[PDB]
């Protein structure tokens, strides 16, 4: 009787928007962000990705326990490039990469008597 | 193409067997898990026991209804009941089912899901017939009437998405590998007498070279071309279930685009 | 019919007041069951 | 007691399975191994989920009301 | 005038009352049998 309703494993709260960010202080232009109704689902795939970009000194990411779907995310970039910044063309890359997919496997799948 | 590239060794009613190519194991795993978990369907979710006399207890019977794949192509045109202003249920975020039953035989009378009837209208959406899979024509065996056990019930089916509950999962357990060579050496082999021989090399070993022993473990290499096997449930057609999984990882990453755009906002 | 007990042996129906307790009026049994509600009882397919 | 549905880990539905196994196992006098073979249980987490059932709802059946 | 003397279900617990059972004592007195069907689903304490 005391679990939580797993509907809230992807349900976003009462102010918890889907994104809070937190500048960091131990390191330079960096920053942390936290994201609810999430997990490595998202998580490791953006975090990869961020590793993928060349301005990008540091990622990585962690869920911090697992009653919770949360979990922060730490960029940290070269000066004159906003983690932000990177954080969108991440997501771009991925979502073009996606996209790709969907119309090469669609294709491959007309290619196929069944 | 530019990206990933798909090479469909095989393609069955329930099974997809192809080639995931030029992608990160990222990349990979996410789809291998959204595609287990988090794409939307269609299936029972309350019933209303109007009469019982089977030797089943009703929440046991519930739960085996729970349990029936439906008909769930078109879910999309349905609605999330926490979205649907309607008190608790409408056409626009339910399907009504109905189940009548009675021991009008001597022998035992089998409840099949196909005994499943539609009351709701569907508005046209292909929607919400229990999956047959079966050769002989009736589905999932619900329960068994001997006499004058008579059961009769409606239910209500709803969209919703493994996470809550894994009757919503179209999943099928799905299969990945990837470097069954272990070229990568991401593994280290346990073994007695030979690693080579003690442990029995996957079929996909000749899909790529042997490594040649002369040669000095690359560690530039990284791990693109996996080998994934999705099976269905057949609540959705197997291609029908790569595509969406496809579709919703990328629909939930452009949500955490919007998302910053709405904190550039304010 | 609408229903208020079942006999326990003969399983068939009965209807009883503040009255006797017993007597499955055929088997005139002694034990009675208590001919399940109406209600529509809900219920959560998890 | 019945067969449950959707082998517990594996997820695939088996709750239809039972009738044509125990066809299999009676007009065909196949062998189990194979039989479930026959019905497409390949990996072990279905293969338990038939091979071992035991089906008390017949034994429920029998008293009378 | 008179008091009551019901019996309540234990406070931690709920669930559907099963099948209730009418009859009466050896002696003659009349005297009710409940039962309340619950299912129990694993969770995070539970023993193996
Ligand atoms: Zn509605
Ligand atoms: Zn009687
Ligand atoms: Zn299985």
């Amino acid at each position: 009787m005391n679990a939580p309703d797993r509907f809230e494993l992807f349900l976003l709260g009462e102010g918890e928007s889907k994104l809070k960010i937190d500048p960091d202080t131990k390191a330079p232009n960096a920053v942390v962000i936290t994201f609810e109704k999430e997990d490595h689902t998202l998580g490791n795939l953006i975090r990869a990705e961020l590793l993928n970009d060349r301005k990008v000194l540091f990622a990585a990411y962690k869920v911090e326990h697992p009653f919770f779907a949360r979990f922060k995310l730490r960029i940290q970039t070269t000066e004159g490039y906003d983690p932000k910044d990177a954080l969108k063309n991440a997501c771009n890359s991925i979502i073009n990469k996606l996209g790709a997919l969907k119309t090469n496997f669609e294709t491959e799948w007309n290619l196929q008597t069944l | 193409e530019e990206g990933p590239q798909v090479k469909i060794r095989e393609a069955s009613k329930d099974n997809v067997d192809f080639i995931l190519s030029n992608v990160d194991l990222a990349m990979a795993n996410s789809l291998r898990r959204v595609m287990i978990a988090e794409i939307p369907t269609l299936a029972i979710d309350s019933v209303e026991v109007e009469t019982n006399t089977t030797v089943l207890a009703d929440e046991f019977i519930a739960h085996r209804l729970g349990l029936i794949p439906l008909q769930s192509m078109d879910i999309e045109q349905l609605e999330y009941s926490r979205d649907c202003f309607c008190e608790d249920h409408c056409d626009k975020c339910s399907v009504v089912l109905t189940l009548q039953a009675f021991g009008e035989s001597e022998s035992t009378t089998n409840v099949y899901s196909k005994d499943l009837v539609i009351v709701s209208n569907l508005m046209g959406r292909n929607i919400g017939h229990p999956i047959i899979q079966d050769k002989e024509g009736n589905g999932v065996l619900i329960c068994k009437l001997r006499k004058g056990q008579e059961l009769k019930l409606t239910c209500v089916a709803k969209k919703g998405i493994a996470k809550e509950h894994a009757k919503w999962g179209p999943a099928a357990a799905i299969e990945f590998e990837y470097d069954p060579w272990n070229k990568l050496k991401h593994t280290d082999y346990w073994y007695e007498q030979d690693s080579a021989k003690e442990w029995p090399q996957s079929k996909n070993c000749e899909y790529e070279d042997p490594p040649n022993e002369g040669d000095p473990f690359d560690y530039k290499a990284q791990a693109d071309t996996f080998y994934m096997n999705v099976e269905s449930v057949g609540s959705i057609p197997v291609d029908q279930v790569v595509v969406r999984g496809i579709d919703t990882l990328q629909k939930k990453v452009a949500s955490i685009l919007l998302a910053l755009t709405q904190m550039d906002q304010d | 019919a609408t229903l208020k007990y079942i006999c326990a042996e003969c399983s068939s129906k009965l209807s009883l007041s503040r009255t006797d307790a017993v007597r499955c009026k055929d088997c005139g049994h002694r034990i009675l069951l208590k001919a399940r509600t109406k209600r529509l009882v809900q219920f959560e397919a998890r | 007691m019945i067969v449950p549905v959707r082998c517990f880990s594996c997820g695939k539905v088996v709750g239809d399975k039972w009738e044509s196994y125990l066809n299999l196992l009676q007009e065909d006098e196949l062998d189990e191994g194979t039989a479930l073979s026959r019905l497409g249980l390949k990996r072990y987490c279905c293969r338990r989920m038939i091979l071992t059932h035991v089906d008390l709802i017949e034994k429920f059946l029998r008293y009378n009301p | 005038s008179k008091r009551d003397a019901s019996t309540p279900l234990r406070s931690t617990e709920n669930g559907i009352v099963d099948q209730v059972l009418v009859t009466t004592n050896q002696d003659g007195l009349k005297f009710v049998k409940v039962r309340v069907r619950t299912t129990k689903i694993p969770q995070i304490g539970d023993k193996f």
